[PDB]
C-alpha cells in the first residue's frame, strides 16, 4: 500500500517532469524547461535542481500537490531515487539536492504547531549570529575487527548509530567499531539562529528566536541583518535541559511480558522544535 | 639523521572561508593574520617503555601522527600486558 | 664456506648421477641406469629412488664418499634439492625419499657411540613388537587471528614449534595459534623395537633393545622374527626418566649480561640414543 503509494507518488512525479514543462508559445519559451534544467546543469555540473511549485500545482489539479505538502519527511528517498533514474536515462559521483520555490503561503513563528511537522510552511525573519562551516558525515564505514571491516552503511539519519546488526562477517550484532575516517562522502553546513520580525510582534511580547541549519549548497547564502524566505520543511531536535519543567515525562520502558525468564536500561525523551531548509531567497 | 622539507610556490591561493570536504588530506596555500598563540610544549618523537614485570626496557618506537603507541606484550613471553613510558631515554619534539 | 661446500657437495653429486652410470658393455647394461631410474619411476610414479653406494665409491676415489658418510644430518636438504632440479630438467605434488644400499661395513649395538651420530653404520638384529600405522605432520599451517592465517611453515623438524617469529600480518612473534588440520602434506610411520642377535652376545650379558622408526615407504616391510639390514643413519631422541641417574646435569640458563635492566624460565636436557632408517632389506 504505502510501498506502492509513495512509489506511485514517485512514478507520477517521474511522469510529471518527463512531460512538457511550459505551455507558452514561440513568443517565450516553448517546451522542455525541466529537460533543459539537467542539460544546462550538464554544462556546469553543480548537481542540484531548481524546480517550481507552481507548475506542480497545474497538472494533477492539486491532488498531488496535496499529497506532498503534508508528509515530506515520509517522502525523502522516493523523490530522490526516481530522479536518479531520470538522470541516467539522459545523462551520466552523482549526489543530489532538491530545492523548491514559490510557496503561495508564508507564516510566522507564532503560526507553527507540532501538527505542522513534516509539512511545508514558509517563515521569514531576522538573521542573527551566523556560525562557521563544519562537516557532516552521513556515510559510516564502521565494522569490527572481524574480516569484513568495509561496511559503508547507516547513520545517514540524525543518530550516531554506525553498526548494522546482521553482517556476514565473523562479527556479531553486538560487535561494533569506529568509522573509517577516509572513505566516505560528506557535506558541510553552517548554523544561524534567526530572530522574528519586529513588524509582527504583538503587545507585551518580545521577538523570538529559532535555530536553522543550511546544509550543502545553501551555506554562505545567509547574511546577518537580512530578510529571507525559506524552504517549507521542518524538523525536530532532541533537547536536554527541559527537566523539572514540569510535566508528565514520557519514557521508553520496553516490554518484559515476552520471553520467559528464570536490568533497567530504559530511557526518556524531551525534544524541541527546530527548523531545516534548503532554499533561501533573500528578498527583503 | 632526519630532514623534513618545505614547498615554495603553490600557484593557487585560497585565503579563507572556502574549505570543503574536497579540501581535506590535501595541500592548501593559505594566507592570514597572526592571532594569539601559546607557549612551546614537548611532544614525544621516540618512545621507549619499560616492563615492570620483566625487568628492563622495551625499546624505541616511532611517534605516529596524533595517536599513541601502546605496545601490548613482548619480551616477557608476550604476556603480562602492563607497561609505562619511562622518563629518560625518550627523545622529544617541541610542539606549539 | 659451508654454504658453498655442501652446495659443492650438491653440485658434484648433481654432476655424478647426470654422468654415465655403469661401465659395462653391450654384454650387460650399457649406460644411463640412474637416468633410467627416474624414467622407469615415471612409468609407475612411486616417488623414491634406489641408488647404490658402491658406484659412488668409484668416481671421486672416496673423497666424496668420505664427505657424506660422516655428517649426513648436515646434508639433508642439499641432497634433496639438487635432485629436485634434476627431475624438472627431465620430468614433471612431487615428494622425495632417498634410499641407500650396499654398505660395506656392518656393526652391532655394542659398536655404537655418541661420536657415531650423523654418520652411517649398519646394524642387524631381532625384530620384536611391531606397532600400528600413525601419521606425522611436518607441515604446519598455524598463524594467529590476524589476517594472514596461511603460514605453511616450520616444525618439519623434531619439535612442536609451529609459529615463526616474523610474519607480515598484524600478528606479532608472540602471537601463535593452532595448525590448520586440513591443508598440509603428511606421511605415516610405524615403530618397531629391535632386539640384538644371540650370536654376538658376550658372557654375563643379556641381549639389548633399541627403538627404530620406519617412515613413509618403509612401513610394513618389517616382520617380527626376522633378520634385517638397515640404513646407516642415526638420530637421538630426548628422554625424560633419566633423573637421579646420577650425574652432572646440563642446563640452559641463558645470559643476563646483555640488555641492561632497571624470571627464570630456564631448562635442562637429558636425551637417549635412538635409531632411524629408510632402507630395510630382510636378508637373513
Amino acid at each position: 500500500v504505502d510501498d506502492v503509494t509513495g512509489e506511485k507518488v514517485r512514478e507520477a512525479f517521474e511522469q510529471f517532469l518527463e512531460d512538457f514543462s511550459v505551455q507558452s508559445t514561440d513568443t517565450g519559451e516553448v517546451e522542455k524547461v525541466y529537460r533543459a534544467q539537467i542539460e544546462f546543469m550538464k554544462i556546469y555540473d553543480l548537481n542540484t535542481i531548481y524546480i517550481d511549485y507552481q507548475h506542480l500545482s497545474m497538472r494533477e489539479n492539486g491532488a498531488l500537490a496535496m499529497a506532498i505538502s503534508e508528509q515530506y519527511y515520509r517522502f525523502l528517498p522516493f523523490l530522490q531515487k526516481g530522479l536518479r533514474r531520470v538522470v541516467r536515462k539522459y545523462a551520466p559521483e552523482r549526489v543530489f539536492q532538491i530545492s523548491f520555490f514559490n510557496l503561495p503561503t508564508v507564516h510566522r513563528i507564532r503560526d507553527i504547531r507540532s501538527e505542522k511537522i513534516g509539512s511545508l510552511l514558509s517563515i521569514s525573519g531576522t538573521v542573527t549570529r551566523t556560525s562557521e562551516v563544519r562537516p557532516e558525515l552521513y556515510k559510516a564505514s564502521f565494522t569490527c575487527d572481524m574480516c569484513r571491516a568495509i561496511v559503508d552503511n547507516v547513520e545517514q539519519s540524525f543518530k550516531y548509530t554506525e553498526p548494522t546488526f546482521c553482517p556476514n562477517p565473523s562479527c556479531e550484532n553486538r560487535a561494533f567499531w569506529t568509522l573509517n575516517v577516509t572513505r566516505s562522502r560528506f557535506l558541510d553546513w553552517q548554523k544561524v539562529r534567526i530572530q522574528e520580525n519586529a513588524n509582527e510582534i504583538p503587545t507585551g511580547s518580545m521577538p523570538r528566536t529559532l535555530d536553522v541549519i543550511l546544509r550543502g549548497d545553501s551555506v554562505e547564502r545567509a547574511k546577518p541583518g537580512d530578510r529571507c524566505k525559506f524552504t517549507g520543511v521542518e524538523i525536530v531536535v532532541p533537547d536536554v535541559t527541559q527537566l523539572g519543567l514540569p510535566g508528565v515525562k514520557p519514557s521508553s520502558t520496553l516490554d518484559t511480558r515476552g520471553i520467559s525468564k528464570t536490568s533497567l536500561g530504559v530511557r526518556d525523551l524531551t525534544y524541541k522544535i527546530s527548523f531545516l531548509a534548503c532554499h533561501v531567497i533573500s528578498i527583503g | 639523521s632526519e630532514i623534513h622539507v618545505r614547498i615554495s610556490d603553490f600557484p593557487t591561493i585560497y585565503s579563507l572561508r572556502e574549505l570543503r570536504e574536497s579540501n581535506l588530506s590535501s595541500l592548501v596555500r593559505v594566507t592570514g593574520v597572526v592571532t594569539r598563540r601559546t607557549g612551546v610544549f614537548p611532544q614525544l618523537k621516540y618512545v621507549k617503555f619499560n616492563c615492570l614485570k620483566c625487568g628492563s626496557i622495551l625499546g624505541p618506537f616511532f611517534q605516529d601522527s596524533n595517536e599513541e603507541i601502546r605496545i601490548s606484550f613482548c619480551t616477557n613471553c608476550k604476556s603480562k600486558g602492563p607497561f609505562r613510558v619511562n622518563g629518560e631515554k625518550t627523545v622529544y619534539r617541541n610542539y606549539q
